């Protein structure tokens, strides 16, 4: 019918690449590698990725595919039981399109500021840099005070985040205007990308998503020239057969294989929604979770031999300096490294052209996703101005990242990041798994999907869509339930109140799901028999 | 000029437990680390951890796990490190000493005080 | 663990004379090790660090070079008051250790 499919198929590729690849696998791959394993921490993530993602990514990607609905409006022909799970979706996509694109807005201010021949943290020679300067080592002499900042850390505690003014979480400071008039610019960006639809999306992505691979390998290039470059991709490259016997090492490897492939969400699905019918959807997925993998790898390579080179100048043993355990790596430490090589400016617009073109894409995709969802759910309301209600959408993640966008954002933004992802994700996630598996049948799907493309998989893969893949959701909300994190920040520690605010806002997505339990029956009621036989049949087309 | 004080001996029955303090006199109590180091009678130099003493972290020896623990407070300007499971293996002279961040050097070391069992 | 190696235990010589020893790292270390001095009974003192930058406090005697495994601490025209242990630190990697040291004869 209306369908509207992509330019081409290479077009849909894309947009799925970039949907896959972000911040994430540059910032945190590289650290939970580190932490957890060293070098062998490849074995437990290919294991968990052939069993716990690409399962998952394959089976919704075709699932979307076949029945060419939304992530909400799929129920009505899965599982009229479980419709909570677009609306879920809806509220953790308004959490992360409110809290990630802070990031990106962080990026483009040190974009924007990057355009001098000096950069503003090779010297803190400036009116926010305090008594606490020392600055980069160039030498040996020069002794550390425990309160000690380099000058790039400061940059990023003072001016960049203005974090300094935060007297407590309790209150917020103020919302700054330069990060404001950024994340204006990115969203005015985001909204003339994705006011049409895939046809104007897919050809912006095509250079939003294109963009990060030559920057990485500008960056490859000059990291394999670097002095004392091998260090960082020996420790890299190291492996730590004692350590992946620890269940931590693999509890990492199967939440960064889940945040990273970010399967079970329904952006691959809105997406496969608008792609052909007799697509082979299944080299798509294989293509997208090897070059993600791959991706992840060379990111990893750039960044470790990066640090490499900054323990070369400075002091060996790049834990040292790899401490801080976030964007910072790529705020705080990566300044550093860049602000030390020679003609820093250009390697400095490159890189954060990078960052931002990753969050790009993925925040084309995740608003895509939403807004495909609640049209295809409303196509009479809705659907006749699709241009309209985007502008819409948009102004509510500004309205609820404002409050990410305050002196002491940072704070929020990691609050946000930590408790509003992922077990609600993670819940949602499993429950759906069971819904298209269990509930749905197991042997319709392999059917329809055998009817789809023209052959139906072994039974490996119907192993892992009913059994591997459930253990593996459910074996990570019990062991992220089992242990709440005592997150900290820049030495600001988060009393108890906060961990209740973070599990009130992480179950504040989940409880929807309940809501259309409830709240469906009162127009269908009766016995229990004839209820619980009404809710699993799907719709009749 | 700077002087670090430290407790005294004592006939450590095995089975029972001794703590050692520290005073950072001539520098400030805050501002580097306060690190400690064993050696047996007549035998290397063997790190025992490191102490933050702005908020209190530590990050002790791998051979030290749970067979010691540190403590510090700034208002009394002392530097509590706990010894459980003694024996006479691990019983000799210990050494309380500072040191700032990252260059890790031990700049100035208490009197030093044994532990004999 | 990176453990650190040094020379014999007594090699040494007699007092005026070129006093050279070697400290070899388990990993490659490109500077980060220290030298501190074990007088008889005493606490140990530093005498130079990063391998090639003498702590304050310290006579002009005392040298030290050397980068990547070994580490040439070297000093002549020794002294009747510069005999002791020398023990050879690393700023390397958690858990920080210690050297064995050398006696002197005579
Ligand atoms: C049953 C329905 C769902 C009930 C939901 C109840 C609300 C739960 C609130 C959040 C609970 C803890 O939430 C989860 O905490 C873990 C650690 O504990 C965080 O995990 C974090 O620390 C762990 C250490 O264990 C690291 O390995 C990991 O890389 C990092 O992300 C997760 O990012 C977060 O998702
Ligand atoms: I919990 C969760 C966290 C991360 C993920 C994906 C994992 C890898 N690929 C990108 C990322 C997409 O996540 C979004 C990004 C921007 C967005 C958005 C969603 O919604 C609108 O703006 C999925 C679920
Ligand atoms: C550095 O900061 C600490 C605490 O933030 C402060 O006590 C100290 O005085 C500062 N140093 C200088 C030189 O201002
Ligand atoms: C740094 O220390 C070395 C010690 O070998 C000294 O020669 C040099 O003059 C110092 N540089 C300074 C103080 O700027």
């Amino acid at each position: 019918g209306e369908r509207e499919t992509w330019g081409k198929k290479v077009d849909f590729l894309l947009s799925v690449i970039g949907y896959a690849v972000d911040l994430g696998n540059v910032w945190r791959f590289p650290y939970i590698c580190y932490q957890n394993g060293g070098g062998a921490f490849l074995l437990p993530y290919t294991i968990m990725a052939i069993f716990g993602g690409i399962p998952l990514f394959y089976m919704e990607l075709a699932l979307g595919q076949y029945h060419r609905n939304g992530c909400i409006s799929i129920w009505r022909k899965i599982c009229p039981i479980f419709k909570g799970i677009g609306y879920a979706i809806c509220i953790i996509a308004f959490y992360i399109a409110s809290y990630y694109n802070t990031i990106m807005a962080w990026a483009l201010y040190y974009l924007i500021s990057s355009f001098t021949d000096q950069l503003p943290w090779t010297s803190c020679k400036n009116s926010w840099n305090t008594g606490n300067c020392t600055n980069y080592f160039s030498e040996d002499n020069i002794t550390w005070t425990l309160h000690s900042t380099s000058p790039a850390e400061e940059f990023y505690t003072r001016h960049v985040l203005q974090i300094h003014r935060s007297k407590g979480l309790q209150d917020l400071g103020g919302i700054s205007w330069q990060l404001a008039l950024c994340i204006m610019l990115i969203f005015t960006v985001i909204y003339f990308s994705i006011w049409k639809g895939v046809k104007t999306s897919g050809k912006v992505v095509w250079v939003t998503a294109t963009f990060p691979y030559i920057i990485l390998s500008v960056l490859l290039v000059r990291g394999a020239t670097l002095p004392g470059a091998w260090r960082g991709v020996l420790f890299y490259l190291k492996p730590n057969w004692q350590k992946l016997l620890e269940t931590g090492v693999w509890i990492d490897a199967a939440a960064q294989i889940f945040f990273s492939l970010g399967p079970g969400f329904g952006v691959l699905l809105a997406f496969a929604s608008y792609n052909k019918f007799n697509n082979n959807c299944y080299q798509d997925a294989l293509v997208t979770s090897v070059v993600n993998c791959m991706t992840s790898f060379v990111s990893g390579f750039v960044i470790f031999t990066v640090l490499g080179y900054m323990a070369e100048m400075r002091n060996e043993d790049v834990s040292e300096v790899a401490k801080d355990a976030g964007p910072s790596l790529l705020f705080i430490t990566y300044a550093e490294a860049i602000a030390n090589m020679p003609a820093s400016t250009f390697f400095a617009i490159i890189f954060f052209l990078m960052l931002i073109t990753l969050g790009l894409d993925s925040t084309f995709a995740g608003l895509e996703g939403v807004i495909t969802a609640v049209l295809d759910e409303f196509p009479h309301v809705w659907a006749k101005r699709r241009e309209r209600f985007v502008l819409a959408v948009v102004i509510t993640c500004f309205f609820g990242s404002l409050v990410t966008l305050t002196f002491g954002g940072a704070y929020v933004v990691k609050l946000l990041e930590e408790y509003a992802t992922g077990p609600a994700v993670l819940t949602v996630a499993l429950i759906e798994a069971v819904a298209v598996s269990w509930f749905y049948g197991i042997t319709q799907f392999c059917r329809d999907v055998k009817e789809m493309l023209g052959f139906s998989p072994g039974w490996f893969w119907r192993i892992c869509w009913v059994a591997i893949s459930p253990l593996f959701l459910l074996f990570i909300i019990c062991s992220f339930l089992m242990s709440p994190p005592q997150l900290r920040l820049f030495q600001y520690n988060y009393p108890y109140w906060s961990i209740i605010l973070g599990y009130c806002i992480g179950t504040s997505s989940f409880i929807c799901i309940p809501t259309y339990i409830a709240y469906r029956l009162i127009i269908t009621p009766g016995t229990f028999k004839e209820r619980i036989i009404k809710s699993i049949t799907p719709e009749t087309p | 000029e700077v002087q670090l004080q430290q407790s005294g001996p004592e006939l450590v029955k095995p089975g029972a437990s001794v703590k050692i303090s520290c005073k950072a006199s001539g520098y400030t109590f805050t501002d580097y680390y306060m690190n400690w180091v064993k050696q047996s009678h007549g035998k290397s130099l063997e790190w025992i951890g490191n102490i933050n003493p702005n908020n209190g972290g530590t990050s002790y020896n791998q051979k030290f796990k749970g067979k010691a623990t540190l403590t510090v407070d700034k208002s009394s300007t002392t530097a509590y490190m706990e010894l459980r499971s003694l024996t006479s293996e691990d019983s000799a002279v210990y050494y309380c000493t500072r040191s700032p961040v990252r260059p890790y050097y031990f700049d100035y070391w208490g009197q030093g005080t044994t532990l004999t069992v | 663990d990176i453990v650190m190696t040094q020379s014999h235990k007594f090699m040494s010589t007699s007092v005026g004379d070129r006093v050279s020893i070697t400290c070899k790292a388990s990993q490659d270390v490109s500077t980060a090790v220290a030298w501190y001095q074990q007088k008889p009974g005493q606490s140990p003192k530093l005498l130079i660090y990063s391998a090639s930058y003498r702590y304050t406090g310290v006579p002009d005697r005392f040298t030290g070079s050397g980068s990547g495994t070994d580490f040439t601490f070297t000093i002549s025209s020794v002294q009747a008051e510069d005999l002791a242990v020398y023990y050879c630190q690393q700023h390397y990697s958690i858990p920080r250790t210690f050297g064995g040291g050398t006696k002197l004869e005579i």
